[PDB]
């Protein structure tokens, strides 16, 4: 669905620089120009397209997806991506143990929920000041952390990621409860705890934005059907 | 196919490595980080200090394209070197386009000379030229209005390290570092020097053709102690800098700010 | 199917209708009673619909 040439405009095919590499990208690796990696997108975007068909089949049967990235870059674009097709998405630190130890996690869910309610539908207001700021802050801090997820209920049946080495824990975590992973990996980082791996720059801002909008698109497209 | 191959000598075609192809678009303004896309694997974080002109204010807003400078890469994350060092090979063309005809004209205005020849400021930039070049004769432009329009005619050029004095009024007239460090010396002359590194005992302003320069930490202000560098000058920086001493020996020039 | 929508948001509204009268009889009812255990009239009317 998405072309080679728009991939290029926005910067897919850049890498990290070759000190930095992983040799287990050595495969979708295609060359070094000023000595910084160069993604091979002649073996991207047919891994991208499989990927996209992948999120698709998933959202037809009404599966729950998950968007990853803490990078601080493109936290604004990941949310907006996920509220596009309304879905699940972590913007900010990935709780660690989120899907591990989402009995607890869940817990907090709910307290934020609660929060929520207060703030909203109560309309009781008359509170103590230092309390008051406190509950605010408490509220701040859970829709940070929470916010995208509040809805999800139970666990995500696939977890789309927008840096590997980065969001570790979380493809960990994925990898050991048994959801499949999507990750968009550069030169930098492990692809092997990734089920379906994408070649492609994390770091500009153009190319994430890319890589999030198609996923989307196919989701919604999934839905559709 | 091949088509990628292709496109990759293609792209090489199309790309060079200083900051001369006009290319970065800004594509996010905040003060206080402007941000491009020249073509590189990632977006500089640009300061906003290399684009306002003159007077304190910004420019560029989005869309809008000049070259940066490269052949640094990766420092963790991120790509390049600063634009403003770009317009450095601008002026230095302007400088050299003098040679065909034998007078560059612009406007030079040189009130005084930190270290012996009148400062001409050239647009955005100011540079320090030996004393001679700020007049033709021995008018000296202290009698002058303060801060006279004439253009600068050039009198004398470095060619190494970057001085260049030039010759304000008189429309009508038309290894290697270490050898001879004699030039800079005698006790105290005033230098225009980019500061490069401050290593928080330092700040390391070095600019005359392949030196290097301390300026540590006790001068620096008219605080000894307490000062911390980094919060008193700046990072890339053209300062107020001269000698105070020369080692040819033991390379260490010891230079000064507190003057 | 588009008359399908209009009895499907019918029941809902006249559901929490009836409700919201009985509320609003048992609302009435709960300060009506509170005298034995709090008849404090301006330290009753805290929170309205929570």
């Amino acid at each position: 669905t998405v072309s080679m040439r728009d991939m290029l405009k926005a910067g897919v095919h850049f890498g990290h620089q070759t000190r930095y590499w992983n040799p287990k990208m050595k495969p979708f690796i295609f060359g070094a120009r000023n000595k910084v990696h160069i993604i091979n997108l002649e073996k991207t975007v047919p891994m991208f397209n499989e990927a996209l068909a992948e999120l698709n089949k998933i959202a037809s049967r009404k599966g729950k997806i998950l968007f990853v990235g803490t990078k601080r870059a493109a936290s604004e674009a990941v949310k907006d991506a996920a509220l596009s097709c309304d879905q699940f998405f972590v913007n900010h630190r990935w709780l660690g143990g989120m899907l591990t130890n989402w009995k607890t996690v869940r817990q907090s869910i709910k307290r934020l929920k609660d929060l929520e309610t207060q703030s909203q539908d109560g309309t009781f207001d008359k509170l103590t000041k230092k309390e008051a700021l406190m509950r605010t802050r408490e509220l701040e801090k859970l829709e940070n952390s929470l916010g995208g997820i509040k809805d999800m209920g139970g666990l995500p049946d696939a977890l789309f990621v927008i840096d590997a080495d980065h969001e570790h824990i979380a493809i960990k975590e994925a990898n050991n409860l048994g959801i499949p992973v999507f990750a968009i990996v550069d030169t930098n980082s492990d692809p092997d705890g990734v089920d379906f791996v994408i070649p492609g720059n994390d770091d500009a801002i153009r190319a994430v934005t890319l890589y999030l909008g198609a996923v989307a698109a196919t989701v919604r497209e999934g839905r559709s059907q | 196919e091949s088509f990628a191959q292709l496109f990759e000598e293609s792209l090489k075609e199309i790309e060079t490595r200083p900051g001369s192809i006009v290319r970065g678009v800004v594509v996010a303004i905040d003060k206080d980080v402007v941000l491009v896309d020249a073509g590189l694997k990632s977006e500089s974080a640009i300061p906003a200090e290399q684009f306002k002109n003159a007077q304190g204010e910004l420019e560029i807003q989005v869309g809008d394209e000049v070259d940066v400078a490269l052949d640094a890469v990766e420092d963790g994350f991120g790509e390049t070197l600063l634009s403003r060092e770009k317009a450095k090979r601008h002026e230095a063309w302007i400088t050299l386009e003098k040679a065909y005809e034998d007078a560059e004209t612009v406007t030079g205005v040189i009130n005084g000379k930190v270290k012996g020849g009148f400062t001409v400021e050239l647009n955005g930039i100011r540079a320090f030229l030996p004393g001679s070049l700020v007049d033709v004769r021995p008018v000296r432009d202290t009698l002058h209005l303060e801060g006279k329009e004439l253009e600068f005619k050039v009198i004398k050029l470095d060619q190494k390290r970057n001085n260049v004095v030039v010759s304000r009024r008189a429309v009508i007239e038309s290894e290697d570092p270490w050898v001879a460090i004699a030039k800079r010396y005698p006790e105290g002359t005033k230098l225009t020097g980019r500061v490069t590194n401050l290593t928080d005992y330092g700040c390391f302003v070095e600019i005359e053709e392949g030196v290097e320069g301390l300026v540590h930490v006790s001068e620096m202000d008219w605080t000894n102690k307490n000062i911390h560098p980094s919060k008193v000058v700046n990072v890339g920086d053209v300062v107020e800098v001269m000698v105070l001493d020369i080692d040819e020996e033991r390379r260490r020039i010891s230079l000064g700010l507190k003057q | 199917l588009e008359i399908e929508e209009m009895q499907l948001k019918q029941a809902k509204k006249d559901l929490s209708e009836e409700l919201q009268i009985l509320e609003a009889g048992l609302f009435s009812r709960i300060r009506a009673v509170l005298v034995a255990g709090g008849v404090e009239a301006e330290k009753l009317d805290k929170l309205p619909r929570d």
